[PDB]
């Protein structure tokens, strides 16, 4: 959602700041894993550069 | 802002600026001096800012008004250099021209590339503004021009050079100017442009890309330069000035697959070999080594080719009992394209007349076409089978026998000529299906002859009053398409005097269309003469005015992708007002040959035909599939076959049946198992209708034609070479599938076989210089240009090893992996020879 | 989870350790070696050393004894250890009878050595695999450090090992080690297919019959670059 | 049936460079497009029967037209249906509704007032699954992919040949492959060749992130994955691409994680459509992903994915055709040698081929130059690839 | 080093100017107004009219449908609760409507009173809740779509390797039904349970089809994304209801495909963790053994992860028999490399033991995608038979390619 209000508000820039708590390296399985947030991270990567193509998005 | 040394600099140009207020005599030598020096230096670098034209942003009209009172020497010539440079970078069009044109000459390539391409396109935009009301201005942008092409072809620009070129409308120092590093780049070039200029610059164009050819002496380049521009003075030019056997041996191949026939004089050496390669006789042999690799001698049956173990049986042994005629005709049909030019069919070969007894009239007439149509390429072997059924009890069917000729005769030509022997005695004769079946194997043995002996036989049988409306109609599309694309005086004012002669009541019927048929078939690609041709057809009165200019409008720009044409013909197909129709869907067939010719035409006339049938009348919803099979023959484009598909359950049966044909002719003879498996769904779904069922059957023996080693693509030479003899018979077909019930599914389903005169087939066997096979490996891939305009033959990818010879699918083409071999022609179509590499060390 | 033990059967019979003392040969720098009539050669793929190194200590052709030399591929230090071993073994053969070493013995010590150290636990096993080159006849042998050894007319072990060898195998030919002059060749196109540096990062050592080792100085081995340069410029 | 929704594209024009056969080209393409809407524009403008038919048909439904679910069909004209607050109503089936659509659980469309079933709404499709196919298809080509010869071969015989050459599947006897695993390490060219192969392909796509296919509600998830699998059966030849799997393909494990069950259940409702009871039918999966080793083994296994196509890092000649590829559009010096940033081993993958790239022509523009040398690449090799810390061991190996 | 100058507004202008622009301006106008001509094509048809159940026009052609509408009215859907039967005469009903409330009615004098039963579902009007019309039970509608009602084409003939399984599994859900005499003369009661369990691909989900396809009784493919409701209890509910639907039908199948996803194990430990998903499976638990006999309802389960099933559902009173599915043996890879070709244009001289042996630890879907692999090998170069090449290549593609990290020098270690 962050990102369509950014495309629907283009040109724009988004700025993540502190982004080890999502971002940081990507964890194994196990109960170790924190899991949610690389799902999260992996739909930010993808949403910034995936199959779709941000225009005007920094 | 700025820096030290730009505020240096700046600082210089000002003072150097200001310094021109007056008329000191150590002003305007040494001003003018340093400006020239420092925009030379900036220029003449790098694309990097030009800094002197960043700072000075001063005014030129005291500059302008000083020029016309100092110095008329060559201090006000320093003075236009210095504005020009000025306006190239500001909007001083007219004026940053003429400061180059009077001022300093020196010379273009002092100041740099950019400035070069300004001035040419400044050039461009004055000529394109310049009339032909004074040719004073004409001369010294000439003179420019002089300069600017060779700049650009030493400077690898050939884009801009070329550009320009085209706009001044003179081509004529290419010819001198090329070099031969450079020759295969303006090449592409223009053959790739000629396609979307209109005329008549696209046939300029083509003659210079001709005359270029042939002073580097690209000899197979300039026949299909010259095929293009469909003028046989230079081919014979061509083939006069081909001094070399195997470059002879090549355009003879070439020849042979565009069906043309050129009278040949005994003064050339190798006479017989050439026109025996020519009158391609040796296709058919070729072919059967062909299958005989593939291991596919084995013909086929239409109870397999139907695959009735699958279909739900839901009523067995009691409703398949009983053999309707519609049925066994399209089994004929398919029992013939399916196994044709494999020289041996199971059930009509050794089962002959037991199999045409169970046909009635026209089924006769159908089954022995397709006798002969099993067996092509052999005109000795096809008539030595050919003469029993000639000598049928039912006379009547001897016309059918014919068509056997006339279909076996195609794509080959013999010196005794036994097709015209054959049908001399037969022409004339009284009775309608005789005559029919006469001039139908005639036109069809003789596609694209342009024979006068012909054409003057068959002139009599127009004004013959005797003769019936079908009759006079396929001698029409004969003569048509004997003289494609010739613009035949004679038979054009034939064809004139019979449709004036012709009544209302007798051009009501539907055979009547096949009266501009021929008269259209005579004007393929040409639309230059049309105009006295539309003159002379607005004597007869609407609707059929409206309708034979629509047609011969349609004929006339055969692929030259006209938008103009376009455009009317589709103000004529959205005039919402039955006949009223017919010119509707002459007009969509027309979008559809018309932009057939380039490949961004045909995928936006995709676009086009969908809005069509989602929001037109039902003639329309009608006429599209027709345009739609037309666009994509022999090229199974998935998303038209999932509309046509879908249109295929449509309510209305006329937009079904031609769907249905739509199937056949787009996805003819790629073998698609997915078309295959569509057709049997189509079939089981439609069971209870004969019609359906028939062109159902139809269409899944054009798409399993030849084992799927066959296409009715008119387009050779990378789909650039177009094909007239193929062109004319899909023209024929189509116009005749515009009233499916009453020719098609009535008394002329001979018309289909007009679909072999387009028959032409695929392989890459590969010859030696002597021409005996040679198996060489070939790399088969997608033609996607991986590149811009850099001359590249669209750097084939998706790479496949082959040994040939190879079958090769329509969009995908091949390339010599062995540097062994060196191919006369480097587009790697049908047969080739292959020189030895002379080069190549041990 | 069967990998954390060399004595640990792996459910499909693997020895996890023992593979994975191979990777340190397979980081290890690429050493060619091949056999001739009367020579046997072996070339080094010497990587650069820093500016302020000296390269006297790096050493990869080390020789056993009189008869027979070794360039190894993998640890450092595991390399020492098992040079001084079989350079000590091999005296100890020679003291106990008179006659010398054969290649073929001291590959089987140094084969059985390490061996030894990859059937105890708490003992890693040596992460080198070693060419043994020498003369009884000519004879090649590659050591492992699993502690299996073969006999080869031509190996190449260490970075580039899939590659050099598939360009050994069709270039070890009979008249291709006819000549002495023709092997040292042969060792520097192997070696010039993966090292592409040249010259300077081409260290070859060779061995004649009842001869004693020289190691090819950076001027015959510019010499022969410069000729296999020059046969190779026949393409044009 | 509903045949597959293609993604709609215009014709590659070429050459891409700024000459007079782009031009006409581009014009062509304005051309026909113009007369596209001139016929559109006219077609209803000349429109002068069926207005009786809808006069009766929406009088008699109404407006609005409630949607609720099918429970049972009592009658050949009564049914009882649940509206959405779960309260049931037992509604008459007014005369305009084809009867054999009606099927329980059904979307049905009922007047507002008296609730009789005025219609059966067809689609009734998650807007989190519409919104899965793609309309316009990516601009990546086929042609914009150096190298990668044989993972390109592996997907065309995938997903492509099959639906353009299903004859020789057929002939042979083999069951094309209908999943496909790209996986590598980042910026190899996977989502790439997803891009490509859904321009090129004529079946209708489906872009899943592997994350927005999860869900807040308890059962939404494997629910949401189902509808997209019976959307992509729907337009039967399909391709669904899932992009970063990892975020659900991740291993099978027991813990408590309340959240970690449902991922683990949607996860086992995407195999399940994979390869379950029932057959998947014409419809391929493309999935993506970074770490392959931590997926679920069971969902990796052949019959639910058959192939695997490995990225690996680009080698001399696949770098070299990247460079190619990626300053066919930039106005090279005569100074540039690229061999220099195709060798050495700096292990740089194509975007980052791509980036260098880039800022070698930011770093011409530094120099106000619109044409790149070879110093701005060699500067941006440095300012670029400066990515990994180490990566290496010390000198311990020789 | 020299620090980056800014770009002013003057070089912006010449470097965007002082280059191409003969055809540049143009090509970018022409591109932007080909996007705006798109645009207003999709924007002047963009209808793509939704389909909706309108009938052919002879199908209905009712001017009654509108007498229908004011005529008849709506009935709410309640089950009458209880019989109040203050003296006979005025009796009296409690029906509850679903969720809207509960009401105290009476029937309209259409319907009788021993018409209306205690408990069943009828009608009543929106204005008095008057009951109208006694309807039918309630039968769930994905309760029912649960069922298969049409065989899968996977015969017991397309599992190979599983010989032991196979017959185990007739022994539990086809031989008790179809001669159940063989086991009441020994007085032995059948196991009514099986949880088919192995590594991911070995066949479980085969052996299920082939059960459903020559089951002869009631088959319910259960759907794992249906017992996981979004409402609290609604999943046990759903299982109740299919419990029921089983019992209705004489002696039914029912299979639970993929057990773990409701199958977990039970804990509080998470602060909450499932409990819905937890609830659901005890309710299953409760259904399969317990109080309120089963019945006749031979259950079948399969999973490739067991070990992460609740031990009280994995207790052989639930699934009795637990039939394991391994890694086929050498015999039973060359049957399953059979069975995979068979349709395939290979060769007569395919050595298939010696490509079961290649394959040692692998599962059948492995084989199966070695056998299409060599296909595809076949088609690659176009030959129409696949060679014994081609299948080696497949192995090494499919087992060798992806196996392990054992190199041929790694290798070197085993002669
Ligand atoms: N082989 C290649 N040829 C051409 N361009 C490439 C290639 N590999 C990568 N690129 C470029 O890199 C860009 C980003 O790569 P891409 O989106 O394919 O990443 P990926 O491999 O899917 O990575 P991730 O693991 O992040 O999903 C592409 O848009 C493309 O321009
Ligand atoms: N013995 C066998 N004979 C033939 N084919 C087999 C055999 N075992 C497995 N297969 C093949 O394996 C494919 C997939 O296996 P299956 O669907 O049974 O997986 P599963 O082990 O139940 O896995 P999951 O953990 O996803 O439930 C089947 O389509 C079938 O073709
Ligand atoms: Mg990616
Ligand atoms: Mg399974």
């Amino acid at each position: 959602e962050l990102f369509v209000m950014a495309r629907e508000h283009a040109p724009s820039i988004i700025f993540m700041d502190e982004i080890d708590s999502i971002g940081s390296s990507r964890l194994e399985g196990g109960s170790g894993g924190d899991s949610e947030v690389q799902r999260t991270m992996l739909e930010l990567l993808n949403q910034l550069d995936g199959f779709e193509a941000t225009k005007n998005i920094k | 802002e700025l820096s030290e040394e730009d505020k240096q600099l700046q600082d210089e140009l000002e003072m150097l600026v200001e310094r021109l207020g007056e008329k000191d005599t150590s002003l305007y030598r040494p001003a003018l001096e340093e400006l020239r020096r420092q925009i030379r230096s900036s220029t003449t670098s790098m694309t990097s800012v030009p800094k002197p034209l960043k700072f000075l942003r001063p005014h030129y009209g005291k500059l302008k008004e000083i020029y016309e009172n100092m110095a008329p020497g060559e201090n006000k010539r320093f003075a236009a250099d210095i504005i020009s440079v000025l306006a190239m970078t500001m909007s001083g069009e007219r004026e940053c021209l003429k400061y180059r044109l009077v001022g300093s000459q020196e010379e273009l390539a002092s100041w740099g590339h950019e400035y070069v391409r300004h001035l040419a396109g400044e050039v461009a935009k004055e000529w394109q503004e310049l009339d032909d009301a004074e040719k004073v201005q004409r001369e010294p942008l000439l003179t420019l021009v002089k300069e600017i092409v060779p700049y650009n072809m030493a400077h690898n620009a050939e884009h801009e050079a070329c550009d320009l070129l085209m706009e001044i409308e003179q081509v004529d120092m290419l010819e001198k100017d090329i070099d031969e590093n450079a020759y295969a780049k303006v090449c592409l070039y223009l053959t790739s442009c000629v396609n979307y200029v209109p005329e008549p610059e696209n046939s300029a164009l083509l003659r210079c890309a001709l005359g270029v050819f042939r002073k580097f002496s690209r000899f197979p380049e300039a026949l299909r330069l010259a095929l293009m521009l469909n003028d046989m003075e230079l081919v014979e030019d061509i083939f006069t000035s081909c001094k070399d056997v195997v470059v002879q041996k090549q355009m003879a191949f070439m020849l042979g697959r565009h069906g043309v026939f050129l009278e040949l004089s005994e003064d050339v050496e190798e006479y017989e070999d050439l026109t025996e390669i020519m009158s391609n006789v040796q296709l058919n042999s070729n072919f059967l080594a062909l299958a005989r690799e593939l291991d596919i001698m084995e013909p086929k049956v239409p109870d397999d080719i139907y695959k009735t173990h699958l279909e739900n049986n839901r009523f067995g042994g009691s409703g398949s009992q009983v053999d309707s005629a519609r049925m066994n005709l399209a089994s004929s049909f398919v029992n013939g394209f399916v196994n044709a030019a494999f020289g041996q069919d199971k059930l009509l070969t050794d089962d002959g007349n037991k199999w045409l007894y169970k046909n009635k009239d026209h089924g006769m007439l159908s089954a022995a076409a397709s006798l002969g149509m099993i067996l092509l390429w052999d005109v000795d072997g096809g008539l030595t089978q050919i003469d029993k059924y000639l000598y049928s009890s039912e006379d009547y069917i001897k016309s059918g026998a014919l068509l056997a000729c006339g279909i076996v005769n195609s794509g080959v030509r013999n010196e005794c000529d036994p097709a015209l022997a054959l049908l001399s005695d037969y022409v004339l004769h009284n009775s309608n299906t005789m005559r029919l079946g006469s001039i139908f194997g005639l036109g069809l043995a003789y596609a694209g002859s342009n024979r006068e002996d012909v054409l003057t036989l068959l002139l009599p049988v127009m004004g013959d009053s005797k003769s019936s409306m079908e009759v006079a109609g396929v001698t029409a599309l004969a003569c048509g398409m004997i003289a494609v694309g010739s613009c035949n005086g004679d038979v054009t004012s034939t064809i004139l005097q019979t449709i004036m002669e012709k009544s209302e009541t007798e051009l009501k019927d539907t055979y009547a269309r096949w009266l501009p048929l021929g008269l259209g078939l005579n004007h393929l690609g040409k639309g230059e003469a049309i105009e006295a041709i539309l003159a002379a057809l607005e004597v007869v009165s609407e609707p059929f005015r409206s309708f034979a200019n629509t047609l011969v409008d349609v004929c006339a720009y055969a692929g030259s992708g006209n938008v103009l044409k376009v455009q009317q013909l589709l103000h004529i197909c959205s005039e919402h007002f039955a006949d009223m129709g017919a010119h509707q869907g002459v007009a969509v067939l027309g979008i559809a040959l018309i932009a057939m010719g380039e490949e961004i035409g045909a995928e936006m006339a995709l676009r086009t035909f969908g809005h069509l049938l989602r929001y037109g009348e039902p003639t329309l919803r009608r006429a599209v599939p027709l345009a739609l099979a037309l666009i994509s023959v022999s090229n199974p484009r998935l998303n038209i076959l999932d509309t046509l598909s879908k249109f295929s359950h449509d309510a209305d049966p006329e937009v079904s049946y031609n769907s249905i044909f739509a199937m056949g002719m787009v996805g003819s003879g790629t073998n698609n198992a997915r078309l295959a498996a569509m057709l049997r769904q189509l079939a089981q779904y439609h069971a209870k209708d004969p019609n359906n069922l028939f062109m159902v059957r139809l269409a899944q023996g054009l798409t399993h034609l030849g084992k799927g080693t066959l296409t009715l693509c008119p387009y050779h030479s990378d789909r650039q070479l177009m094909s007239q003899v193929a062109v004319a018979g899909l023209l024929t077909v189509l116009v005749s599938f515009l009233d499916v019930r009453n020719i098609i599914l009535g008394k002329s389903h001979y018309v289909l076989y007009g679909l072999v005169a387009a028959m032409q087939p695929r392989m890459l066997v590969t010859f030696d210089e002597e021409l005996r096979p040679l198996p060489v490996s070939v790399r088969v891939g997608q033609a996607v240009d991986v590149v811009g305009q850099a001359g590249k033959p669209k750097t084939i990818t998706g790479f496949q090893t082959h040994t040939t010879p190879v079958l090769l699918a329509h969009g995908e083409r091949a390339e010599l992996a062995t540097e062994e071999f060196l191919p006369v022609t480097p587009i790697l179509e049908g047969f080739v020879i292959l020189r030895k590499n002379p080069n190549y060390d041990l | 989870s069967y990998d954390r033990a060399i004595t640990v059967f792996s459910p499909d019979g693997h020895l996890f350790q023992v593979e994975y003392a191979q990777e340190a040969v397979k980081k290890g720098s690429t050493a060619v070696g091949v056999r001739g009539r009367d020579i046997v050669v072996l070339g080094v793929e010497k990587k650069s050393v820093a500016k302020l190194q000296d390269e006297r200590t790096v050493r990869k052709i080390c020789a056993l004894d009189d008869n027979v030399c070794m360039a190894f591929a993998g640890l450092t230090a595991d390399a020492r250890i098992v040079i001084n071993r079989a350079r000590v073994e091999c005296q100890s053969h020679r003291l106990t009878v008179e006659d010398p070493v054969t290649v073929e013995y001291i590959t089987r010590y140094i084969a059985s050595l390490k061996q030894r150290y990859t059937q105890s636990n708490g003992r890693r096993p040596f992460g080198i695999s070693a060419l043994i080159v020498g003369f009884d006849t000519p004879r090649l042998y590659q050591t492992d450090p699993s502690g299996t050894y073969h006999a080869w007319k031509a190996n190449a072990i260490g970075r580039g090992a899939k590659s050099v060898r598939e360009f050994l195998e069709k270039n070890y030919t009979d008249e291709a080690i006819e000549t002495d002059d023709l092997t040292i060749k042969l060792v520097i196109k192997a070696l010039l297919e993966v090292v592409q540096s040249g010259g300077k990062n081409i260290e070859l050592a060779v061995m004649r019959r009842d001869q004693s080792l020289k190691i090819l100085n950076p001027e015959e081995i510019e010499k022969y670059v410069a000729e296999i340069e020059k046969e190779k410029e026949e393409n044009e | 049936t509903k045949g597959p929704d293609a993604a709609s594209k215009l014709p590659l024009v070429t050459p891409h460079t700024q000459c007079r056969l782009k031009l006409l080209k581009l014009e062509r393409i304005k051309d026909y497009l113009l007369m596209e809407e001139e016929f559109i524009r006219n077609q209803e403008q000349m429109k002068p029967k069926q207005e009786e038919e809808r006069s009766k048909v929406d009088d008699l439904r109404g407006t609005p037209m409630s949607v609720g679910t099918l429970e049972e069909i009592i009658d050949d004209n009564h049914a009882i249906v649940s509206t959405s607050v779960g309260s049931e109503h037992y509604v008459s089936i007014l005369s305009f509704v084809d009867k054999d659509l009606l099927e329980p659980g059904c979307s049905v469309l009922l007047n507002h007032k008296v609730h009789a079933v005025i219609g059966v709404l067809m689609d009734d499709t998650d807007p989190l699954v519409t919104v899965m196919k793609v309309e316009k298809a990516p601009q990546e080509t086929y042609a914009d992919i150096g190298g990668l010869d044989n993972q390109i071969q592996e997907i065309k015989e995938s997903v492509e040949l099959p639906l353009t050459h299903p004859e020789y599947y057929e002939e042979m006897g083999i069951k094309p492959p209908k999943g496909v695993i790209l996986y590598g390490p980042p910026g190899t060219g996977k989502t790439l060749l997803a891009k490509a192969v859904a321009n090129q392909t004529s079946a209708t796509f489906l872009r899943v992130v592997g994350s927005e296919l999860i869900q807040k509600y308890l059962g939404d998830g494997p629910k949401l994955v189902r509808e997209l699998f019976r959307v992509a059966e729907e337009h039967a030849p399909s391709i669904v691409f899932i992009d970063e799997i990892d975020a659900i393909g991740t291993k099978r494990y027991d813990s408590n994680s309340g959240g970690e069950r449902e991922i683990q259940r949607t996860m086992l409702e995407l195999l399940n459509q994979l390869d379950g009871f029932d057959s998947r039918g014409d419809v391929k999966v493309i999935m993506a992903t970074n770490r392959i080793e931590t997926l679920d083994p069971a969902l990796i296994r052949p019959g639910r994915i058959d192939r695997k196509i490995e990225f690996p890092l680009p080698d001399e000649k696949t770098k070299k055709r990247i460079f190619q590829i990626h300053t066919s559009r930039m106005t090279l010096a005569d100074d540039v040698t690229l061999d220099d940033l195709i060798m050495a081993k700096d292990d740089l993958s194509g975007a980052d081929i791509k980036a260098i790239c880039t800022e070698a022509g930011l770093m011409a523009l530094r120099e106000r130059r619109m044409k790149v040398t070879n110093e701005d690449f060699k500067k941006s090799k440095e300012n670029v690839l400066y990515k990994k810390q180490e990566g290496t061991p010390e000198g311990l190996y020789l | 080093d020299k620090p980056i100058r800014a770009l002013d507004e003057g070089d912006i202008a010449l470097l965007k100017t002082y280059g191409q622009s003969t055809y540049s301006r143009q090509i970018k106008q022409v591109e932007d107004d080909i996007q705006q001509l798109l645009k207003k094509i999709n924007e002047l048809t963009g209808i793509k009219e939704s389909d909706t159940g309108l009938a052919p026009p002879a199908l209905w052609d009712l001017a009654a449908d509108k007498q229908t509408l004011q005529s008849e009215q709506p009935l709410q859907v309640a089950r009458c609760t209880k019989i109040i039967n203050a003296d006979s005469e005025d009796p009296k009903y409690i029906i509850n409507v679903k969720q809207f409330a509960k009401f105290v009615v009476d029937l309209s004098d259409q319907v009788a009173p021993t018409d209306i039963e205690e408990g069943m579902r009828v009608g009543v009007d929106r204005n008095k809740y008057q009951i109208h019309i006694p309807l039918p039970p309630k039968i769930d509608p994905t309760v029912t779509m649960m069922q298969v009602e049409e065989k899968p084409d996977v015969t017991y003939s397309d599992v190979g390797g599983c010989k032991e399984q196979i017959e185990k599994l007739r022994e539990v859900v086809e031989t008790p039904l179809l001669h159940p005499e063989r086991f009441v003369n020994l007085g032995i009661e059948p196991p009514k349970g099986v949880l088919l369990f192995g590594p991911p691909g070995t066949g479980k989900t085969l052996c299920a089809r082939a059960v459903a396809n020559r089951t002869d009784a009631c088959f319910i493919r259960v759907i794992g994304s249906e017992l996981v409701q979004k409402y609290v209890g609604e999943g046990a509910r759903m299982v109740r209801e299919l419990f029921e639907m089983a019992r209705t039908k004489k002696a039914c199948l029912i299979f639970f495909d993929e057990i773990d996803a409701i199958g977990g194990a039970r804990f509080d430990d998470g602060a909450g963790g499932d409990n819905e998903v937890q609830r659901t499976m005890l309710e299953l638990i409760n259904q399969l053994d317990g109080f309120d006999p089963r019945g006749n309802i031979k259950v079948l389960m399969a999973t490739n992860r067991p070990d992460t099933l609740d031990p009280a559902l994995m207790r052989p009173g639930r699934l009795d028999r637990k039939i394991e599915f391994s890694l086929p043996d050498l015999e039973g890879r060359t049957h399953i490399f059979k069975i995979h070709a068979r349709s395939m244009s290979v060769e007569r001289d395919i050595r298939f033991e010696l490509l079961a042996r290649l394959c040692p630890n692998s599962t059948g879907a492995e084989i199966r995608s070695v056998c299409t692999e060599a296909g595809m090998f076949a088609i690659r170069a176009r030959r129409k038979i696949a060679t014994e090449k081609d299948f080696l290549e497949a192995v090494n593609k499919v087992i060798k390619s992806y196996a392990k990290f054992s190199a041929t020098p790694r290798y070197m270690t085993y002669n």
